């Protein structure tokens, strides 16, 4: 196949715990070591801790947690899993860690993963936020996680104002969160995820477009990607932003609303994150990134 | 539209034109060969005289008691890695087939985890010979990473002569003589093959002239007589 | 292969084309096809050698109008063109610009009645200090910036390739002077380009000087030199030493 | 004039260009001088009498049409020259070799009148019309420089890829680029291109990167649906590239999942056809989504 898609072991070293579709994933450093990155939600730790433990025989060997940024689909298991791995260094950026300070932010994020629970689910225990294992990092940060794991933190700013991405030099591995977007499962094209910003958006595609010729791509929803879908997958990304630009720009000069086109996204989209993002969200955050583009989008004469 | 490649170039550029110190050069220089994958890089000029011991001098990461082995056992006179510049253009992969001739060299750059590595040589605009290593201690080289390695650090180190260049750097500079058009034109035409004589007819001037030039040419060079000054003379592009 | 899926692919592509090429005119037409592939009317091929000295030769091969380059050579505009001479002290490409013909204006001027308007040229130094270049012109539009980038990238690649190729299959252009030393008269010219005399020569090699001499007598009857500094200078000019 | 990107009206377009017939399938006029005129496109049969009317508005003297230029073969771009060229004594029809041998082989001439006589409204009666060979043909070639008028001097450029003979037709003078179909269909709805790939894809992608390089557009006339300006005609070669890509895309990732070409030419009509149904039967449309999936996977750049 082309693309892979099912928690377990990815590869030689990496594994994909929980929901694909809020997975979190596992670095096996050495004999005994092993990291986390992205930080899901709640309604998946009892996936979570589980299916951990087919690969993990001690929890306490895990060191550092890596986060994307704070949305809700990508942080919302420290209460669920941090207090029981005690050596653990959680790295973030300052914006994500400032987040995490705030009440508003984590009230937000608690709301929208209380969203997502089953009618049966029990809640596991929990800690505080400001309480967290917490280090800032830095953009071009050198992270010597393991002997054969040396990955460097890039600034996407763009998708939020605080996203950051992970490249493994070695395996030329690129954790990309979704400063690139949502994998299209049907068609095979990237569907722009811009909610802050435009330029700081497009800027992290070109400043990713700089790495290395890329052979696995492993955004926030879908799983991984290999061969030319990895190559030019931010190449595809900028290409799809600006041909949703140039989509709204035209219907903007044929007097239509950005009403019009959001309802139209929302149903011909949606359907792929029904599980993990209620659909008035999804509408919404269709609507924001319409009205962003069109504040930010070259016009024409 | 046109290669991603592209902006990794321009990029680059953009961040090595404003650094006005070679610190932040090499700083930069390693900041991508790290980015690709790889533990060390080195970067060494060959001068082309004396032609019996050329000089090779060499800046980069490698650990200093290797360099401290390097220039103790003069391996820049006979490395293949770079030995391979003074006839071919194309870069090289480290391979055992490579280090057959000079095998103690390669038996303890492997001691030091210098196991797999690369070598791109470039000629300067003065006939130095510029050469950019990168090496790691595991992983082969691949083949699609083989050419795209082999042009970024064409590019690269195209772009880093130039701005040492830009920069003087010292490892650059060479003996500094500066010659006159009326003596550098007479050492163009010693150097073809002209007397004294023919020299002083054709440049209108009279011979003792022509030889009391020779003599200033040869005290600049230290030289003993005219084939030393006319030799260097044509190694460095002074005619 | 040169297609479009990557600039990789292209290079990949370029190479495989270019591998099975067993004629120099073959060569010389992928190149002409990729140039044309970039957006330029003709191009340009040029070897500046080292020496003469007083007059080096310049050879060109290319596909500029034939009665342009009727004149160029006639008045040999090949000697002082800011084109070429700029490899000399920058590996950096030439945009050609009224600035930079500012010292050459006759032969600006009639490269423009040529069509020859807009243009770049690009050097490198081939590892045995030769000087090779490779032109590219149009006649009506300017190069921007982006393009100029473009360009930059692909002419590196495709002069890089074709001097490999042309050296690998001896072309006269390049080939400037078939000249082999054997093992011990090349050592005996790096001493002597070195500053030694017969004598010492003949004590460092444990040899006889009239062995010397008589090696210094062959030598010179390769390089068709009446002493030994014309020896010694090509020699070290053409990297033999 | 106006402030529009898209001029979608018959009638006058520019100081020297007008649109006639319909929109979908116009014929474009341009005046080279006081008593010479010019034609672009050739359109379909049915709109003759349509077509002739609105030219009659303008041309006060019908032998003042001294040239008609073709972009290619395709029955949509060049049916009406049987019918109206009788009515043109003065005009040469100028097309590439390939088109005007088209128009020698039985074959092909067979094809054209079969497709445009199916698009009549019900009890429609066609004019007379001359024999295909019979035209007032004069071959161009790649590069040469038309001296339609004074003010008009158009170089032709070859765009194979949409068909074995396509050409267009740039007026270097007004930044003009009369494209037909080699950039494809454009998406009255939505603002871009829909690839119209009908022989080979190399081909079209490298007529479209020569076409890239042409100076700053700023009128993009396609062979169906008026005239673009502005930005939007700017970019439409480097627009249709990336369009073409992204469906070349879509195509293989579809197959890396085990469909058939059927399936998504069966999308790709439910989608796209609503556009030609008034001058496009659509089993041909389908026709002709199924041959361009054909095409895309057999050229298109595998992802391994
Ligand atoms: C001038 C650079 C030459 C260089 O890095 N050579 C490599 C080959 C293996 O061990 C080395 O030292
Ligand atoms: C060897 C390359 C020389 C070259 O490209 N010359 C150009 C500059 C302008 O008119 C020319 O003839
Ligand atoms: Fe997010
Ligand atoms: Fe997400
Ligand atoms: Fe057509
Ligand atoms: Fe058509």
């Amino acid at each position: 196949m082309l693309r892979l898609s099912a928690p377990g072991q990815l590869d030689d070293d990496l594994c994909l715990l929980g929901d694909v579709q809020v997975p979190v994933f596992l670095l096996r450093l050495g004999e005994a070591s092993w990291a986390l990155v992205e930080g899901g939600i709640s309604r998946d730790a009892e996936l979570v801790w589980a299916d951990l433990c087919r690969w993990v025989a001690d929890p306490s060997q895990v060191h550092y947690w890596l986060i994307t940024h704070k949305h809700y689909d990508h942080c919302g298991l420290l209460p669920y899993l941090c207090p029981r791995l005690p050596n653990v260094q959680v790295l973030a950026s300052e914006r994500t860690c400032q987040a995490w300070k705030s009440e508003s932010a984590v009230r937000v994020v608690e709301r929208l993963n209380r969203q997502l629970l089953r009618a049966e689910q029990r809640l596991p225990e929990a800690c505080a936020w400001d309480a967290l294992p917490v280090r800032a990092v830095a953009d071009g940060e050198w992270l010597e996680l393991g002997p054969r794991h040396r990955l460097q933190v890039i600034e996407a700013h763009g998708h939020s104002d605080d996203h950051v991405v992970f490249y493994d030099v070695r395996r030329r591995r690129l954790f990309c969160g979704d400063a690139l977007g949502e994998f299209d499962e049907a068609e095979g094209v990237w569907r722009p995820l811009v909610f802050d910003d435009m330029e700081a958006y497009l800027e992290s595609l070109e400043r990713l477009q700089r790495l290395p010729t890329l052979l696995q791509l492993i955004p926030g929803h879908g799983g991984l990607l290999r061969g030319r879908l990895a190559a030019d997958g931010a190449e595809s990304a900028y290409t799809e932003c600006l041909r949703l630009c140039r989509r709204l720009l035209w219907r903007q000069s044929m007097g239509e609303s950005l009403d019009e086109l959001s309802e139209e996204l929302h149903r011909a989209w949606g359907g792929q994150s029904v599980d993990f993002l209620p659909g008035e969200l999804h509408l919404g955050s269709m609507r924001r990134m319409l009205e962003i583009l069109s504040r930010q989008a070259l016009p024409l004469d | 539209n046109d290669g991603g490649f592209l902006l990794w170039w321009d990029g680059l550029r953009s961040e090595m034109q404003p650094i006005h110190d070679s610190q932040g050069v090499f700083a930069v220089l390693e900041k991508e060969v790290r980015r690709l994958g790889f533990d060390y890089y080195a970067y060494g000029v060959r001068h082309t005289i004396p032609f019996t011991r050329p000089k090779t001098e060499v800046h980069g990461t490698y650990p200093k008691a290797w360099l401290e082995r390097y220039q103790m056992q003069n391996y820049g006179a006979v490395d293949p890695a770079i030995l391979n510049g003074l006839r071919s253009s194309e870069m090289v992969v480290w391979s055992d087939s490579l280090f057959d001739q000079s095998r103690m060299l390669w038996n303890e750059a492997r001691d030091w985890g210098l196991c797999v590595g690369a070598t791109l040589p470039i000629r300067a605009p003065n006939n130095l010979l510029s050469v950019l290593s990168v090496a790691r201690d595991q992983q082969n080289i691949s083949s699609f990473e083989r050419e795209e390695i082999r042009l970024r650090l064409r590019c690269m180190i195209e772009l880093l002569t130039q701005k040492l260049t830009d920069l003087e750097h010292p490892m650059l500079m060479s003996n500094p003589v500066c010659l006159s058009h009326r003596e550098r034109e007479i050492l163009q035409w010693t150097a073809d093959g002209k007397s004294s004589g023919e020299i002083a007819i054709i440049l209108s001037i009279s011979e003792s002239t022509v030889n009391f030039h020779h003599k200033n040419i040869q005290k600049k060079f230290d030289a003993p007589n005219k084939t030393l000054a006319a030799a260097y003379a044509a190694a460095l592009g002074l005619i």
